[PDB]
RNA sequence: ACAGGUUUGGUCCUGGCCUUUCUAUUAAUUCUUAAUAAAAUUACACAUGCAAGUAUCCGCGCCCCGGUGAGAAUGCCCUCCAGAUCUUAAAGAUCAAAAGGAGCAGGUAUCAAGCACACCUAUAACGGUAGCUCAUAACGCCUUGCUCAACCACACCCCCACGGGAAACAGCAGUGAUAAAAAUUAAGCCAUGAACGAAAGUUUGACUAAGUUAUAUUAAUUAGAGUUGGUAAAUCUCG
């Protein structure tokens, strides 16, 4: 895209390679940032690049972000037992600020490659279906089997009317 | 005693014995290519990412395990004679289970003889090549392995390929992997071809069929025309490791050995044309009176 | 242990938009949504009335709000649970002390 | 959003109009099941009884014909019906606790009546409700004869409680076994003992479903 | 869709490419179609004999037996072939079959010499 | 498929089912087929109910997954 | 049918030089993008049509799996697939012929194509499993016995049976039962 | 899009229109045979024959398949499950109504306000407040099946069917009228699926195998159509 000032945050590839997922009790997530301090500046990039990659990774926590109300940047969390996680984002680095979210409220990377290889073992080689879900479809297709009629007419022995004709006299 | 190639000594020996060769270890590919990525680096960065090369090589060049034959396995889990009069030909029953490891399988057959048989080798493999498909394979066996094909991709020197082909399309374990990867190990040694597998993860196969063929011939020969000592060196070491009780073996290790010595004891001691060997023997320690 | 709500909504934060009725509180939720041909994150908003015992909620107030078990009305699934940062009047998080915007009404010390 | 905001007042009015007029509309038993014999019609339902069932229907009469030429309705005469008869020869009889008769006004053949049980010898001692009242096999036993009836009850060992889990799945556990470490040789046996089920001759007992609480 | 009852079915839907029958095992409703929706797929079945001679049968013994764990029916064709398998008893059917049969055989081996004689 | 409320027909009406022929031999040996039959298929049905009642039950009250649950609270803490 | 010969010809040499067959051959179309599919056959009986393809104008070519030097020149060099028609401008026929001849070119492996490095099927090969293992077969096995006791035709008591002449009476097909043990027949 | 033609005496620039690619109906001109897929103008009206039965009574089945896209901005997706049924040594499983909501969801703002669309009392059906929706598109109007291993909706019309018009093929074949739109009043339950059966088994216009049609691919036995100023392959003589 063109317009934008760092345009390559509306990327696809951009989204997708921000990481942070997070726990399942996370629900919201509060922003307070602000504006005029140099001791602002980490929490400021931390919305301005993260936020859009956190999110997209968690499309159903909510994250809300206000300004200038507190004269110290903070993080909110808001979990489902009413645990409320409050991080103090100060002079830290805006990369201080996602590793420590993602320490605190993470998933283990091994959480992540399970959860993955759980979804993929759904998919089963063996099946039959049409192209969408799975590979194979009729078995016109495997090697050894029957070629199915559309490439390969068969025989006159195996067709239905030759049966037919034959019963018949 | 207890050696094998899954040992520690043979491993050490067998990839110091094979060799990194960056150009031959990643070569460019046949497959539809990409524009070439493109980045600044100090000698810092380059060396690191040299490394970094390296040990991605190494996992490119793991071994293929090599490992004995399979038995026939023939057992009938049944027999009902009521059914035999049904004249149906062949079926046959897979298991597809997605946790199961494919030697756990269970395979079974019903012929028109009205008995329950478990599938054969050769059987249960096409069998689990159809219901898990996986790449490379053909689930009937390809042409290519007819004598005729075979000495024609070997005049083409692409051996590499056709081992690689073998290891895809059959298994460690079955008669064919062993006929091929054997037969074509003897068309390298007649061939005196031995460099063409040197920095491929086929070099183990070679070394040890060979020692087990005990001709280690062309081997020790190419490694002093190519000036490699320590690869003759650590391979004699290997005759030794795989025949620890022999005249040559006990003698030439309890004597004395090094270099020179083991090299040249195991050249009187290997006949098949110990000439050869004291020949080149001969030749790179001239060669190197020469150069020092 | 069953107490529960169908509603997705468990937990939330928003503004509180207005007093009009007894006891019950307009609240404006606000939450990111990523439109698809631009690539960007905007904001939606959506009104949640919610519950109040104190009647406590000035306009305003930004205000946290817990799914209620059973719902009360067609309109009112929620009940205020605490008040984050009540209007005019806000306590810094971290250290404690009454504030307006960038400055501390009493600093430490 | 999604609204989706109507009416709809006939989707009521039609169930309360349909119900009531139903038990209104509820027809009795006796011109229900009432038979036409040269025909083998049925003129309520309209439907034409089977052909292994005309034979029964012409030469034998139903449970509450010959429940009628009785005194008290509460006999505790045991009754029985044909096709047990016929089917087993360990005596199987079925005996009353309460007969409700419905009224045809002309012959008083039909009804719901509640029994109690013995089948093929073996007993069954709570009282359920008569099912299938409503067909021609039934007879009924003299006073003199329940005490021949009773005393041909006798006891003998059921066949084999063990089975061989068939090829492959016996296969398949010996193969896990033998894959976890338990080597032992013992066969792999099978409890039958819960699979029994009653011959198809066994009445349904119909009230509803049972809640294990 | 919603439907008024029926029970989880164990059974054969046929693709096919016609005059070539082929089928997939699948654990569905009774009250849904054929070749329609399913809870999920069990294994597949290939009638027509391959170049070697074989009739293929695909089958996950561990969901198949979840399944009848949790009271699916199966048809009898699905029984036909979990009886060959040996993971079910031979269904009685079969053996039936086989009776008639080896009897005709039998009575037309003896009207065979019959009108030879 | 025909419908509830739509007509029988005309030359259906008379026509009522004329049961099959039955041999006394075939019969009982299928009636115990079915019946040992049945019953054996009966008893896995058992053996597979279970199956799944363990895989259940040990699923969610099995000691790794209360190990999982106290595990990731004390993290969590 | 010998290929390699018109492939080393002076004669070919003289026309096609080193040069690729179709190099200088171009397909007349309608407009700036030309149909996404070439013509289905240029020969029809004794019949040449229009300007030919390269292969089908030049009659002593030779469409084979043989000759790797013709069938060379219709696959991609750095990628290994082989060219669509429009790419070449060759007739559909010889399109598909040149597809298949291709195919059994490298199942000769008379031409080259990439062979990845696949790894070993399995990760652990352990041949003791019981299903690979030959089990201890049943004791059902051992005896000779049918592996339950109903595979076994047994001759009812002639009280059930005529029991059951009794309930089926008019309708009763009785024909005696025994099952002969040996199939086979003319 | 790899673009191409076309504004002016000419040159750029801006800017439409068109060509060139692929699919589908229908028409015209031609047409040899197979095989395989697909088959369709019409919620207009329907002659006739069939599309549910099973079964020792009772029971169970009987828009389930199958048909259609008329309706409705319908709905996708996601929560949460009453109920029905199946299995069973009481808890599993399959459908899943109602009710909901993170988000996504046809055109139109010349449709801009809607007109009670809210809450509070748990007192136990009365009282008390004066609210709710809406320019981040309420409330309208117009067109419409769909996001497709399927899902939604209808079943002569009056959204709903008590009641009223009135006597219903939007099941399979067929037929009038209508439309640019044309398949057999066909044979079998032999396989599968379904319903009943204790079972052999019975029924199934689902489906199976056919029948018809260049509608699309494939193979050959089949040669014809269109073009020829330019874009854009390709021309001589007459009138
Ligand atoms: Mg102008
Ligand atoms: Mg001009
Ligand atoms: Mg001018
Ligand atoms: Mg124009
Ligand atoms: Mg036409
Ligand atoms: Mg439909
Ligand atoms: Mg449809
Ligand atoms: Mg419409
Ligand atoms: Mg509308
Ligand atoms: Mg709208
Ligand atoms: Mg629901
Ligand atoms: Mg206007
Ligand atoms: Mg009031
Ligand atoms: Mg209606
Ligand atoms: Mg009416
Ligand atoms: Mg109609
Ligand atoms: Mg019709
Ligand atoms: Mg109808
Ligand atoms: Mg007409
Ligand atoms: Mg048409
Ligand atoms: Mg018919
Ligand atoms: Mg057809
Ligand atoms: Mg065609
Ligand atoms: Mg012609
Ligand atoms: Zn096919
Ligand atoms: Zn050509």
């Amino acid at each position: 895209p063109m317009k934008g000032r760092f345009p390559i945050r509306r990327t696809l590839q951009y989204l997708g390679q921000g990481d942070v997922v997070f726990k399942d009790s996370v629900k919201v997530m509060t922003v307070n940032y602000n504006t005029h301090g140099e001791l602002g500046e980490g929490a400021r990039k931390f919305v301005f690049f993260n936020i859009p990659q956190i999110q997209y990774k968690n499309p159903w926590v909510q994250i809300t972000m206000f300004k200038n109300m507190t004269p110290s940047p903070f993080l909110r969390f808001y979990l489902d037992s009413g645990e409320q996680v409050l991080v103090d984002v100060e002079s830290k680095s805006n990369k201080e600020i996602v590793e420590h979210i993602r320490k605190i409220l993470g998933k283990n990377e091994e959480t992540l490659e399970k959860e993955e290889q759980e979804k993929k073992q759904l998919s089963h080689p063996a099946h039959f279906g049409p192209r969408k879900y799975c590979l194979r479809e009729c078995m016109c297709e495997v090697e050894g089997q029957v070629p199915c009629p559309g490439l390969v007419p068969l025989p006159k022995e195996m067709t239905g009317k030759y049966k037919a004709a034959l019963k018949a006299t | 005693r207890k050696p094998t190639f899954m040992d520690e000594e043979v491993q050490n020996i067998l990839i110091k014995m094979t060799g990194l060769d960056l150009q031959k270890i990643f070569k460019p590919a046949l497959q539809e290519l990409k524009p070439p990525t493109y980045k600044l680096m100090t000698q810092a960065q380059l060396e690191e990412a040299t490394k970094q090369a390296v040990e991605a090589a190494k996992v490119r060049l793991k071994m293929p395990p090599v490992l004995e034959e399979r038995a026939p396995i023939n057992d009938v889990l049944a027999e009902d004679k009521i059914l035999e009069g049904t004249e149906t030909a062949k079926y046959v029953f897979t298991d597809i289970s997605y946790s199961i490891p494919h030697r756990e399988r269970f395979i079974v057959v019903r012929e028109p003889s009205g008995t329950l048989r478990k599938a054969s080798w050769e059987e249960r493999d096409r069998m689990i090549q159809v219901y898990f498909p996986r790449e490379g394979r053909r689930i009937l066996t390809p042409v290519i392995f007819k004598e005729e094909n075979l000495q024609t991709m070997y005049s083409q020197d692409q051996h590499v390929d056709v081992l690689n082909l073998c290891v895809a399309q059959f298994e460690p374990d079955s008669a064919e992997y062993i006929k091929i990867h054997h037969h074509t190990y003897e068309d390298i040694d007649k061939c005196g071809k031995y460099d063409l597998l040197r920095s491929t993860r086929h070099f183990g196969g070679m070394a040890w069929y060979f020692v087990n063929k005990k001709k280690i011939d062309g081997l020790l020969i190419d490694q002093i025309q190519r000036d490699l000592v320590s690869d003759a060196t650590s391979l004699v070491h290997l005759y030794h490791i795989l025949h620890p009780x022999x005249x040559x073996x006990x003698x030439x290790x309890x004597x004395x050995x090094x270099x020179x010595x083991x090299x040249x004891x195991x050249x009187x001691x290997x006949x098949x044309x110990x000439x050869x060997x004291x020949x080149x023997x001969x030749x790179x320690x001239x060669x190197x009176x020469x150069x020092x | 242990s069953i107490a529960r709500s169908s509603v997705h909504a468990k937990w939330v934060v928003g503004k509180v938009i207005g007093t009009a009725m007894q006891k019950t509180a307009k609240v404006r939720v606000t939450r990111l949504v990523l439109d698809p041909y631009l690539l960007k994150y905007f904001n939606k908003r959506k009104t949640y009335f919610a519950h109040d015992a104190l009647q406590q909620c000035t306009v305003g107030d930004i205000v946290l709000l817990k799914a209620l078990p059973v719902p009360r009305t067609k309109h009112v699934k929620h009940e205020l649970a605490e008040i984050i940062f009540k209007v005019g009047q806000v306590i810094d998080p971290v250290t404690g002390k009454p504030c307006a915007g960038t400055t501390y009404l009493e600093s430490p010390i | 959003a999604r609204k989706k905001v109507r009416p709809r007042l006939i989707a009521e009015l039609a169930r309360r109009v349909r119900a009531l007029r139903e038990q209104r509309e509820r027809p009795r038993d006796s011109q229900r099941y009432a038979l036409d014999y040269e025909t083998m019609m049925r003129p309520h339902s309209g439907n034409r009884l089977p052909m292994r069932a005309w034979a029964d229907v012409r030469h034998e009469s139903r449970l509450l014909q010959l429940l009628n030429r009785l005194p008290l309705f509460g006999l505790g005469r045991l009754v029985t019906r044909k096709s047990w008869l016929w089917q087993h020869d360990e005596p199987c009889y079925w005996r009353l606790t309460r007969v409700r008769p419905d009224y045809a006004a002309e012959n008083l053949d039909h009804g719901k009546a509640w029994g109690i049980l013995t089948f093929k010898g073996k007993t069954e001692s709570e009282a359920r409700e008569i099912e299938q009242v409503m067909y021609h096999d039934w007879r009924l036993v003299p006073k003199h004869e329940e005490e021949a009836f009773t005393x041909x009850x006798x006891x003998x060992x059921d066949t084999p409680l063990s089975v061989p889990y068939p090829p492959l799945l016996r296969a398949m556990i010996l193969a896990q076994r033998q894959k976890y470490g338990d080597t032992s040789t013992e066969e792999p046996m099978l409890n039958l003992e819960r699979a029994r089920i009653d011959p198809w001759d066994y009445p349904a007992k119909l009230e509803a479903k049972t809640k294990t609480k | 869709r919603a439907y008024r009852g029926g029970h989880l079915t164990i059974r054969l839907a046929l693709g096919g490419c016609t005059n070539r029958p082929f089928y997939r095992i699948v654990a569905a409703h009774s009250k849904c179609p054929r070749d329609g929706r399913f809870v999920e797929q069990l294994g597949s079945y290939d009638p027509l004999p391959n170049s070697h001679g074989e009739k293929l049968v695909a089958l996950n013994f561990d969901r198949i037996r979840h399944w009848i764990g949790c009271g699916a029916h199966l048809s009898k064709p699905v029984e036909k072939l979990l009886g060959l398998s040996g993971f079910y008893p031979l269904h009685p059917m079969m053996i039936t079959n086989a009776e008639r049969l080896r009897r005709k055989r039998a009575r037309e081996v003896l009207l065979a010499s019959q009108k030879t004689d | 498929r025909k419908t509830r409320h739509d007509p029988p027909a005309k030359s259906k009406a008379g026509r009522v089912a004329t049961p099959p022929a039955v041999d006394p031999t075939e019969f009982f040996v299928l009636t115990e087929r079915y019946r040992q039959y049945r019953q054996t298929v009966r008893a896995l049905r058992l053996e597979f109910m279970s199956e799944v009642r363990k895989k259940l039950h040990e699923a969610r009250a099995g000691v790794q997954a209360e190990r999982k649950a106290q595990e990731d609270a004390a993290e969590h803490r | 049918d010998e290929p390699w010969k018109y492939l080393d010809s002076e004669e070919y040499q003289n026309r096609y030089g080193s040069r690729p067959v179709w190099a200088d051959y171009r397909r007349n179309h309608k407009g700036g993008i030309p149909p996404q599919r070439t013509r289905k056959m240029c020969i029809r009986g004794n019949k040449v049509a229009g300007n030919p393809c390269p292969i089908c104008r030049d009659q002593k070519l030779h469409v084979d799996f043989r000759n790797v030097k013709l069938l060379e020149q219709f696959v991609c060099a750095h990628t290994g697939i082989i060219f669509h028609a429009p790419y070449t401008g060759v007739c559909m026929k010889q399109h598909k012929k040149l597809t298949q001849a291709i195919q059994k070119a490298r199942d000769h492996g008379l031409l080259r194509y990439h062979i990845p490095q696949v790894e070993p099927r399995d990760l652990d090969f352990s041949t003791t499993h019981g299903a690979v293992s030959s089990t201890p077969p049943a004791p059902t096995l051992v005896s000779g016995d049918p592996w339950y006791p109903w595979y076994s035709w047994k001759q009812p008591p002639e009280r059930e049976l005529s029991r059951l002449r009794r309930l089926y009476q008019g309708r009763l097909r009785e024909e005696s039962g025994p099952p002969p043990e040996l199939m086979p027949e003319v």
